[PDB]
RNA sequence: ACCUCGAUGUCGACUCAUCUCAUCCUCGAGCUGAAGCAGGUUCGAAGGGUUCGGCUGUUCGCCGAUUAAAGAGAUACGUGAGUUGGGUUCAAACCGUCGUGAGACAGGUUGGUCCCUAUCUAUUGUGCCCGUAGGAAGAUUGAAGAGUGUUGCUUCUAGUACGAGAGGACCGAAGCGAGGACACCUCUUAUGCUCCAGUUGUAGCGCCAGCUGCACCGCUGGGUAGUAACGUGUCUAUUAGAUAAACGCUGAAAGCAUCUAAGUGUGAAACUAUCUCAAAGAUUAAUCUUCCCAUUUCGCAAGAAAGUAAGAGCCGUCAAAGACGAUGACGUUGAUAGGUUACAGGUGUAAGCAUAGUGAUAUGUUGAGCUGAGUAAUACUAAUUGCUCGAGGACU
RNA sequence: AGCGAAAUUCCUAGUCGGGUAAAUUCCGUCCCGCUUGAAUGGUGUAACCAUCUCUUGACUGUCUCGGCUAUAGACUCGGUG
RNA sequence: CAAGGAACUCUGCAAAUUAACCCCGUAAGUUAGCGAGAAGGGGUGCUUAUGUAAAAGUAAGCCGCAGUGAAGAACGAGGGG
């Protein structure tokens, strides 16, 4: 599962290095914290040479996942750690470049802005 | 997890109206006496038709 | 809870079934409780079918489920496995030995049952 | 009253296929997956090398982990998924089937293949 | 509303594709074609409904009673008999297929025999809650918590009927709803149904007209596969 | 000052929660100083639900964030024949005080037990004797029950009605959801302790190879069947009626007027059924269908010896079942389990040999070797040359 | 004198500064300190404490979230009881 | 026993990463002893040859997913009293 105040990283340069999930989005007691899931946030450690500073809370949307899921088409897509990217209260980034990989089935739910500065897009 | 009483004698004969054996199965033992039981040896010191069995 | 008889464990039961399958080659008539016999039968059957194979490989995998004794040690039970026990075994798939249960145990009640050789 | 159990391959005769080169781990291959963007079907690659083939006839699954940008991708994939390309670049001498002390291994160090 | 089902046991569970690229969840059911012992009507025995006898077998493997009433019908040596309720489309002895039952894409229904674990505690039985054995716990970690009902002289001091407790589990027929049905297979008397199926080997399956979704049917895709070298 | 102090387990935390509406939300509806949105008030309404963290022993209380909303009162402010002993009422010692002091502080700190074999009622599943109207097999209907009867977000009609502008609906549909229940084993994890392994040391197999015992199942890498979920699938109805609040029509009271007096209706997640499941010890022991018997002759033929021929019990093979009972299949003309064989499955080219090597080693013989449980044919062994109950219609 | 809401401080959920999105817990700050406070020793003190305590790293089945296997008990059975 | 990684609980109660050998390295304060094993890290098999008394050791090669390969293993940092 995902515990409370579960730590995990930034994939692009926001100016943030390390945040922590302080809530789940959406109606509590969901307790589910998977791939695709947009949730607030409070930034454990930002560089201060960065944008941004720690202990401020936001929201944030993971990209990849150490336990992954399975997906309904049969295959399981699985990744070996845990981050994120920060929006700036919009569907546009903060990072004027975003890297590692992202997927494609948040396609419906917005965030096309940044599928083209993704490295590449799964 | 006390007992506030005693058991009566009588309540006690009804609980152990329960309590009985099970029926044993009765076979005829052809080649000897003492007719034996359902998949047992034979009376005679041998299954049945078999001997390789003593009752020492 | 505290310290105890361990009672029956795998490991345990295994080795029982080595010495008694090692016992029942070197004799053939084993009178043991049914659950034994019933288990030890289908390992029995087994090591039948791979000695009637007739190859050394299959000597040094019947090794490892037996055990010494002084009338027959692992060589002499074994060569005799393979010249007279085996070759009477070919024509027949499976069912090499029958048992049949006898009177029940003294001290416990349990199912006795011998176990010997058939064709 | 007459049962085999083999009806799970009977159905499932329609499905298999044999073009499937032999692999089960540490062989590198590439896999070409066909996208369609509602149209302009894209080709994506998806390189590396299996990690681990569990499964049964239609049920066999295969894991396959690329390294792009510093960030590993291991995703599993099934035999008769349509759209997908399957191929063999290069194969190695392999002494254990399933493999897991790969998921974490770096670069600079050429897996051995043979010839 | 009429009812339209038929007999199979569960014989696997496994996947298979369908178009645009997802995957389907199948059981496989083995399926039969039922001999009808009766159909009841409610001017015959006072309510609809159809008893089929089905599990064919050898008449000296048939009880005297029995082949006594299928020679009666003119019927075979058949193992179950089972009435289902309200149904009318059919008469003594016929042979039915799958086809003319149900749909290739509409929703049915299934009741099926739960796997049978025996004496099972209340915690797996109505999905409980166990407590922790950290900070001093004692010997009780997985107990029943709070029991009490009424304390003083007399506030409740009992226990109410129907407490949920342990006791059996599983081996008991439940039923599952709005589960698509995937396609047959007349020559083989098979069929594959969408979903979670339960039922052990030889297990039971009844397959009935979905009560919620009566005559819906839905274009269920599928994938064939054509690459092969 | 009332029963109870030859003891009426009391604070708090978790778990069971349940009940009730003087309902917080979801809902119906009335009215408005209710343009829309956003409201406020009020009646009905318990079907369902009402978040998590930091702090203090803490329900209290504070703070932060969040949801349709993050209700309240009760059960010894419920719950130690459930757990904790956490502060508070242990000894120990101390801080400040008080008292000349024995010690105390309705001040504080440091820490400081939580005993219990279930007799009875009751409850969960569970079999047993009887009997259901001659004896059994079933098929059952359902009198009477149980469960469920949660809810939000985005888009379309819609920037539309409304409003003016700005701003912004009412219904339904589609998708997305949360929640919990039930079911599942193909995808995914975990276990997988007589599966496959690499595998060190010691002690042995008289030595090497290669094995065994032990060192956690020696370690470690996996994993068949199986078991579970962290994996998957359904669910959040609809309909008819009774309807609450409420809205009515006709219509008198009191020629008007008037939802009321008769009559005639609509209308709430509450209620009845429609949904899911069981169910005749459901003594009203219900209904149906079939099967078997009626074998001279003696008390109501009342067993008179044959006491079913239908079938079942004892016994065994058993596992799908299985605490034990019980369910189910099979019992020699037996395919029930085991064995054998063929297949699968994964572990992963087995040993031995040969080649190369000075040597750790590398390749061919080989995807080979193996496999508790997966799939099926063969009677190969055991399911016995076995026993018992089981009907003459009680009465018309 | 020294020191200080200090285990001693009712005001208190002292004030402030820091931690804390969130701290009747914690560290330093001011000194009316209801009764701090100098051999009842005041003040600090280096290292150490089966000393009290706070923040915190690695690490985890204390929590999501329990389940799996092994035995032992239980269960069944003969005896004792 | 996955995923978290104290989120349960007043409270890391309990489990739990580490140790064994070698190569290093090590802050501040210090009453000169410490601190400190600070912290933080890295390496440990077999064969061949060289090593001396065996070796510790050096180089070359050979394998593994791993070389205190199995038994016993140090938890850490900062603060106040």
């Amino acid at each position: 599962m995902v515990s409370f105040m579960t730590r995990l990283n930034v994939a692009d340069n926001t100016g943030a290095k390390q945040v922590g999930i302080i809530k789940v989005l959406g109606s509590t007691r969901k307790r589910y914290a998977f791939l695709g899931d947009v949730v607030v946030v409070s930034v454990k450690d930002a560089i201060p040479s960065g944008m941004v500073k720690k202990g401020q809370v936001l929201r944030a949307v993971i990209v990849r996942t150490k336990k992954g899921q399975q997906r309904k088409d049969g295959t399981h897509l699985k990744f070996d750690d845990n981050a994120c990217v920060l929006i700036k209260e919009d569907k546009s980034p903060r990072g004027t470049r975003i890297f590692g990989p992202v997927a494609r089935e948040l396609r419906e739910r917005g965030y096309n802005k940044i599928l083209s500065l993704a490295v590449e897009v799964v | 997890a006390v007992q506030q009483r005693r058991s009566s004698k009588h309540r006690r004969d009804k609980r152990r109206s329960h309590d009985a054996l099970t029926a044993q199965a009765l076979s005829v033992c052809q080649k000897c006496g003492k007719k034996k039981l359902f998949h047992r040896v034979c009376s005679c010191g041998m299954y049945g038709d078999l001997r390789v069995k003593k009752a020492y | 809870s505290y310290i105890n008889k361990p009672g029956k464990t795998s490991a345990w039961r295994v080795m029982t079934v080595r010495q008694q399958v090692s016992a029942v080659l070197a004799y053939g008539k084993i009178e043991t409780t049914l659950k034994k016999a019933k288990n030890t039968q289908k390992r029995l059957d087994k090591l039948i079918t791979l000695a009637k194979v007739d190859n050394f490989n299959n000597r040094r995998q019947v090794k490892k489920w037996l055990l010494n004794t002084n009338l027959f040690d692992v060589d002499q039970l074994m060569d005799h496995l393979f010249s007279k026990v085996a070759p009477k075994y070919e024509k027949t798939p499976g069912g090499y030995s029958r048992v049949l249960k006898l009177g029940p145990r003294r001290g416990d009640a349990t199912e006795m049952a011998i176990l010997q050789l058939t064709d | 009253k007459i049962n085999k159990q083999a009806l799970i391959d009977l159905v499932e005769q329609k499905q298999l296929k044999a073009y499937v080169p032999e692999f089960s781990a540490g062989d590198e291959v590439n896999v070409a997956i066909k996208l369609k963007e509602k149209e302009k079907v894209r080709i994506q690659n998806f390189t590396g090398t299996v990690l681990r083939r569990r499964g049964k006839g239609i049920s066999e699954t295969f894991i396959v982990r690329k390294t792009t940008d510093g960030i590993p991708i291991e995703k599993n994939f099934q035999i008769h998924n349509p759209n997908i390309s399957i191929e063999l670049k290069r194969r190695g001498k392999v002494r254990r089937a399933y493999i897991s002390y790969m998921r974490e291994r770096s670069g600079k160090a050429a897996k051995i293949k043979e010839r | 509303m009429e009812i339209r089902g038929i007999f199979g046991v569960k014989v696997g569970m496994s996947q298979v594709f369908t178009t645009n690229n997802e995957r389907l969840p199948i059981t496989v059911i083995y399926c039969e074609p039922n001999q009808v012992a009766g159909v009841k009507t409610e001017a015959k025995d006072k309510y609809s409904a159809t008893l089929l006898s089905f599990d064919t077998v050898e008449n000296k493997k048939l009880n005297k009673p029995q082949q006594g009433f299928f020679e009666k019908n003119n019927l075979k040596p058949t193992k179950h008999l089972q009435e289902i309720r309200n149904m009318t489309g059919f008469e003594m002895g016929q042979q039915i297929t799958p086809q003319n039952l149900f749909q290739v894409g509409e929703y049915v229904d299934v009741s099926a025999i739960s796997k049978g674990r025996g004496f099972t505690g209340a915690i797996k039985r109505w999905n409980f809650k166990i407590g922790p054995l950290g900070h001093g716990a004692g010997y009780p970690h997985r107990f029943q918590g709070s029991v009490q009902a009424g304390r003083g002289g007399a506030s409740a001091q009992r226990v109410f009927k129907g407490k949920k407790m342990s006791g059996h589990y599983g081996h008991e027929k439940v039923t599952v709803q709005n589960l698509r049905i995937v396609g047959f297979d007349e020559a083989n008397m098979l069929v594959l149904v969408s979903g979670a199926i339960a039922g052990p080997e030889g297990g039971v399956v009844l397959i009935r007209t979905a009560k919620k979704k009566p005559g819906v049917v839905k274009p269920i895709e599928l994938a064939v596969q054509t690459e092969k070298a």
